[PDB]
């Protein structure tokens, strides 16, 4: 089978297992070289729609 | 590229009594800004991932001849890259390099937030003596790299503010200049 | 110039992975490569056969009270079952990278036999031969325990 | 007990009343972590794991240097902080102190019942710490770079207090 | 639970400088006073008053004064100005042997200084070994990290006033743009 | 760093239940596992060929009045009866309720050869050679008299 056939079912979410696997290496590649800083003014700014 | 960036060192974060080892690297005397060591960390077996956010990194430097009338030793910074597969590199200083002889090495990280930092390996490394020399570097140099690019720093960030919130005031200009243009290239077309 | 004792000897079986050991107090370890070659002549000249090379190595050790692992080979020659072996010489590291695990020449083969000695008044002496089983793959292998 | 620490040892602590002597464990620290530092204990009864929890046996690990006296050494009796109550997993982080003493230091479980005056007790390890460039090297140049940064924060504050 | 960190060195405090706030510190080496120099030691504190916010800081830094090394005593006068800060002053003294070992004893106390001279010379006191080159940054770390997270926070508002503008320009843009078509 | 004189070596018929008894004056005493492995070649690669193992131990001793063992194995030799022996280890116990009876390795077949020899003004030496008929059992066993 290829990987974005199947179906990884959490709580009331679907998926295939070939989207979650990147995006969970992609977490961890940001959270490892995404730059950070400034968290407090990131969110005060998120908070315009 | 001209450099001697081949070499490459493992560095096991694991506690088994991981001994001194030769790494065989013997640099030159008249060589400047191209003495470059490769620095692999690996957690257990594996690469373990860094990053200059999260964590911090330094290396210590000590001559084997050190003494406090004639010597050498330095603690300065890394440079990270390729961090995921935990790889970085460390340009040999040029003031270091006029002591010659055996040395000592070490790889040390701090984790910011709680200071909790860990040591790797305390390697050895080798310099040797060329024809180009004469010039003799006796005086001992002991320099923390680390705090004094953090003094500095905290300097340049202190005038880089003062040079800001002076151009607070010349924003109005840039934002009238702006709509100037705007409304002149509409004009224009 | 190299001092014998500084060729170190290990082994381990395949299927345990994890396990690892050393033989200990080596007296006399002897490694050999045997071609068979045996041309068969013709009337127009001679051809040399290339026959299979039988490499086998043979070792005498001393047996002590802290240590088994005699009693494991003289169990593998019986039960007849697979081992691989690792002569490394030390003091001599890899060359980027590879310094840590020193030179090696890895097989993997059985014990052919296992044959033990005693002396009234003496240490007894156990002797041992290894079969290869081919090939024998050369590069760098690192030590346990720094020794 | 973070992603960062070295916690690479599995000590096998066997609750066995045959024979226990000693443990020269193949460990190092180097002097200078001195903020993770973390060892990985595990407990067994003779070849399985333990089944012990907080209601149950509360636990115990003391610390003692290789030289321990009055007016030098090193001694502390502190807690496990147990991981998992089932396959018997004790992560303990080692202080930020002892790893300042340099050299050995021997070491012991120790596990009270919870309810009653029982006790076990393990079998003993030594977890060497070695020295390092980091830990040495001066005794001088550290005060002149702390007294550097003190009297640059203190101008720096003077302008900055002014620009605010 | 007992320690015994092999140094064997300390630096005391005399509750004996109740007056005139004269800090007078003693030193103490395998239980032995340690004859000490202008050349073979060095020595260093620093001060700051209770928590004031950022208006009035008696934040000092200044070497010792040796009263008598051969017995091996260390004076500190207090400065006149300083001592007018009747609030609780936080103080950090650090000694340095410089006898091939690194070891920088740092004494953190307090006390609750009046406005005339030092009183209530009180505060439980710690001390603490810089033995390894990661808290020489953290030894006045503290504080460091405070100005510098400050200096930060000036800079992130003076960030958002400048974005406030660049707003406005990003709007001026867009319009513009919208309009030409 | 075990002195040899530690191997302990009994014998006794299959038959005799009761019957216990253990060898004396042994000079020199030697196992043997002999693993017969003869690769045939193959046109695709070559395959080690996995033979039968035959085990033995040889062993010289002394012969005294005071015993007649010797000659109940010179008699076995002939009359090709079952023997069954024990090459224990002295000074390793067991480990949990068998310290009484230390490591030991047990193994039943018959005793393939018998030769003493005589020399002018010397006490007379009897060597035997006992195939040991399969594998070699381990365990623990209690020696007799405590010696």
């Amino acid at each position: 089978h290829n990987g974005e056939q199947i179906k990884y079912e959490h709580l009331n979410v679907t998926s295939s297992v070939s989207d979650f696997l990147t995006y969970l290496n992609g977490r961890f590649s940001n959270m490892v070289l995404g730059h950070n800083g400034d968290g407090i003014n990131e969110v005060k700014d998120a908070r315009v729609d | 590229n001209f450099s001697k960036d081949d070499n490459l060192i493992e560095l096991q974060t694991t506690s088994q009594y991981n001994p001194v080892i030769d790494t065989n690297i013997s640099f030159y005397e008249s060589d400047r800004g191209t003495g470059v060591l490769n620095f692999a960390v690996t957690k257990n077996n594996r690469p373990l991932s860094i990053s200059s956010e999260h964590v911090k990194t330094f290396i210590v430097l000590k001559t084997d001849d050190y003494n406090v009338d004639r010597g050498a030793y330095i603690s300065d910074e890394l440079t990270i890259v390729d961090a995921i597969n935990g790889r970085l590199q460390y340009v040999i200083p040029n003031e270091f390099l006029k002591h010659s002889g055996k040395v000592h090495a070490q790889a040390f990280f701090t984790q910011n937030g709680s200071d909790n930092v860990v040591v790797e390996r305390q390697f050895s490394f080798n310099i040797e003596n060329d024809l180009v020399s004469g010039f003799d570097g006796i005086t001992k140099l002991v320099y923390i790299k680390s705090i004094q690019d953090t003094i500095e720093a905290v300097g340049k960030d202190f005038n880089q503010l003062k040079q800001n919130m002076a151009d607070t005031q010349t924003l109005i200009a840039k934002v009238n200049d702006s709509a100037t243009k705007g409304i002149q290239q509409i004009e224009i077309k | 110039m190299k001092n014998s004792n500084d060729r170190i000897i290990l082994f381990r079986k395949a299927g345990e992975k994890v396990d690892a050991t050393k033989m200990l107090f080596l007296t006399e370890y002897g490694l050999s490569h045997e071609a068979d070659t045996d041309t068969e002549d013709t009337m127009d000249g001679s051809y040399n056969t290339g026959g299979s090379v039988e490499s086998t190595m043979s070792g005498t050790a001393k047996m002590f009270y802290g240590d088994d692992f005699a009693d494991e080979i003289e169990d593998a020659v019986v039960d007849r079952v697979l081992y691989e072996a690792w002569e490394v010489e030390s003091r001599i590291p890899g060359k980027n990278g590879d310094s840590a695990k020193f030179k090696a020449k890895y097989f993997q083969g059985f014990h052919n036999k296992f044959e033990l000695k005693a002396e009234a008044n003496g240490i007894d002496e156990y002797e041992y031969e290894y079969g290869v089983n081919g090939r024998f793959q050369r590069g760098f292998a690192t030590l346990p325990e720094a020794v | 007990v973070d992603n960062f620490s070295k916690d690479d040892n599995l000590i096998e602590l066997q609750t066995t009343s045959q024979y226990n002597p000693v443990i020269d464990t193949n460990i190092s620290f180097y002097e200078s972590d001195r903020g993770t530092g973390v060892l990985n204990f595990a407990v067994t009864k003779n070849n399985r794991p333990l089944s012990i929890s907080s209601e149950h046996v509360k636990t115990f690990i003391v610390l003692k240097t290789d030289d321990y006296n009055v007016d030098r050494g090193a001694y502390i009796s502190d807690e496990l902080t147990i991981v998992d109550a089932i396959n018997g997993r004790l992560q303990y982080v080692i202080p930020n102190e002892f790893l300042k003493h340099s050299g050995k230091v021997h070491a012991q479980a120790f596990f009270t019942q919870n309810g009653s005056d029982n006790v076990v007790v393990e079998r003993q390890f030594s977890f060497n710490i070695e020295n390092d460039l980091v830990s040495g090297f001066d005794g001088i140049t550290k005060l002149v770079y702390i007294k550097s940064i003190q009297d640059t924060i203190e101008a720096v504050g003077k302008d900055f207090n002014q620009l605010k």
